[PDB]
RNA sequence: AGCCAGGAUGUUGGCUUAGAAGCAGCCAUCAUUUAAAGAAAGCGUAAUAGCUCACUGGUCGAGUCGGCCUGCGCGGAAGAU
């Protein structure tokens, strides 16, 4: 636990453990040797399905030991299919599409708390509807 | 890396991901065969000789709007 | 540019240009160009005027035109002696008095607009300044 | 340098001070920016 | 609500009233009523930097003069052509 | 206003996801405390990290910031016995 240095703050995909077009950068700043990197991801890797994007924290100790504590679906990408869709945003209040409640984004609030532990459950989650409103979908309850 | 990377996108390459080995920073795209034009003598120029690079085919993929009408005689 | 359409005399006369102005109140939109200084205004300056201001805020709100050119200025050709007859008109003039209100708009926010005036009176051979509309 | 006998602070950093009388400004940044005479 | 200090001048006239504005003070007139108007003299500083708000015109002005205060209300300013000054201003005796 | 702690960023946020991670710009302009924090200007940059900027957590301890109306001066201003 180390500062910023060598501190990655990104990921896309957990099933697939391959470098992606934006880890690319991630992995090559910090010569990350992914291969038996992928061993260590794909012990919990296996704990949850593909469909959901997964980011990762980059931690490079001084005797070139790398590890990291990787994470479950966070913020953005837990209420987008949460909505139904991945996308259909570029228009924040120029469109509007669907209604979702925040008694069943508590619930899943819950599930980002154990992954990404987002201050008071409903702001963060105010905070993650607004993401909901910069993704063009209005929530009501 | 990063610079390769600016003059890939410069001659309108795609730069995809930035992989590494040991001692080199590894980086492959997808460049026009138009702007292929005198490449290492572009490439070394800006890697100080250290650098390569091999062309392979992949597609006769889109040519844009202003590389469609520029051709055209 | 602007120009009289089918006016009644071919030329006018000099004329000195004296006093004050009548237009002084912001009457049409909010913010306005009251002239300071007292000269005449020709109608390329007219044009040239409201194309570098209205291409400041690019579409953006009414701008009003309060002065258009009278007076048909003449000039005699070149290598001409004096006298043989008032020659012919050239350019066209607005007499410009103080406190007189110039290129006056509407719709636009404020700090903009004093902005898009000083676009504007830098092109202008008057010493002119940014007026906002009173009540009344 | 530019003797341009209009001067504007170009930029943040751009500074305006008065050497040997002449007004002058110079940029700690931009190199570019140095003008007088104004 | 606005408050205004001012007096009655005298010896009035063009000359006279030109000499009363390039010394930080100009005329006006109060009128309206079963009386005779009163060209009250009231400072220039001070009016000028209330005239901005709209309550200026649209409220019994509580002038003052010689102890007797009156509630007027504004009909009209003639200001300055091109200086941010004013030249005169009306008061209806409401 | 500086000096140290910093920058209180959820959000790798869409998008065009090749990245546009406040940092391409269109947009929502949501929200976390409601002691220091805008879903963001700027070079820098492939993109992060970045140093900052807005704002000072506290250190010191007094006055201060920018326009307005104007008096008098500077620059603008180079010619030939």
């Amino acid at each position: 636990a180390k500062k910023v240095q060598a501190y990655v703050k990104l990921q896309v995909a957990a099933g697939m453990a391959n470098p992606s077009p934006p880890v690319g950068p991630a992995l090559g700043q910090q010569g990350v040797n992914i291969m038996e990197f992928c061993k260590a991801f794909n012990a919990k890797t296996d704990s949850i399905e593909k469909g959901l994007p997964i980011p990762v924290v980059i931690t490079v100790y001084a005797d070139r030991s790398f590890t990291f504590v990787t994470k479950t679906p966070p913020a953005a990408v837990l209420l987008k299919k949460a909505a139904g869709i991945k996308s259909g945003s570029g228009k924040p209040n120029k469109d509007k599409v669907g209604k979702i409640s925040r008694a069943q984004l508590q619930e899943i609030a819950q599930t980002k708390a154990a992954d990404m532990t987002g201050a008071d459950i409903e702001a963060m989650t105010r905070s993650i509807e607004g993401t909901a409103r910069s993704m063009g979908l209005v929530v009501e309850d | 890396t990063g610079d390769v990377i600016g003059d890939l996108s410069r001659r309108r390459g795609m730069l995809k991901g930035q992989e590494s080995e040991v001692t080199g920073v590894k980086i492959h795209a997808e460049v026009p065969l138009s702007e292929m034009f005198g490449y290492a003598t572009q490439l070394r120029s800006l890697t100080k000789g250290r650098a390569s690079y091999t062309m392979e085919f992949l597609k006769y993929d889109e040519a844009p709007s202003n590389v469609a009408q520029a051709v055209i005689e | 540019m602007l120009q009289p359409k089918r006016t009644k005399f071919r030329k006018m006369h000099k004329g000195r240009n004296r006093g004050l102005a009548q237009g002084t109140d912001v009457s049409f939109g909010s913010f306005g160009l009251k002239a300071v200084g007292r000269g005449r205004l020709t109608a390329r300056q007219i044009e040239a005027a409201r194309r570098a201001m209205t291409r400041a805020v690019k579409r953006q709100g009414k701008i009003w035109i309060r002065v258009f050119p009278d007076k048909p200025i003449t000039e005699k050709p070149l290598a001409v002696r004096m006298g043989k007859g008032k020659g012919n008109v050239e350019y066209w003039v607005a007499l410009i008095q103080p406190g007189k209100v110039l290129y006056e708009m509407d719709g636009v926010p404020e700090e903009l607009a004093r902005e898009a005036f000083k676009l504007a009176a830098a092109k202008l051979p008057i010493k002119t300044t940014f007026v906002t509309k009173t009540v009344m | 340098m530019k003797v341009r006998a209009s001067v504007k602070k170009l930029c943040r950093n751009c500074k305006i001070v008065k050497r040997d009388g002449v007004i002058r400004v110079i940029c700690s940044a931009e190199p570019k920016h140095k003008q007088r005479q104004g | 609500m606005f408050t205004i200090n001012a007096e009655v001048r005298k010896e009035q006239g063009k000359g006279a009233s030109r000499r009363l504005r390039a010394a930080n003070k100009f005329p006006a007139i109060i009128y309206g009523g079963k009386e005779a108007p009163l060209a009250i003299e009231l400072d220039h500083d001070k009016v000028m930097n209330m005239q901005a708000k709209a309550e200026f015109y649209s409220e019994v002005l509580t002038i003052v003069v010689d102890g007797k205060e009156i509630k007027v209300k504004a009909q009209d300013v003639q200001r300055h052509p091109y200086k941010p000054k004013l030249q005169h201003i009306d008061f209806v005796r409401a």
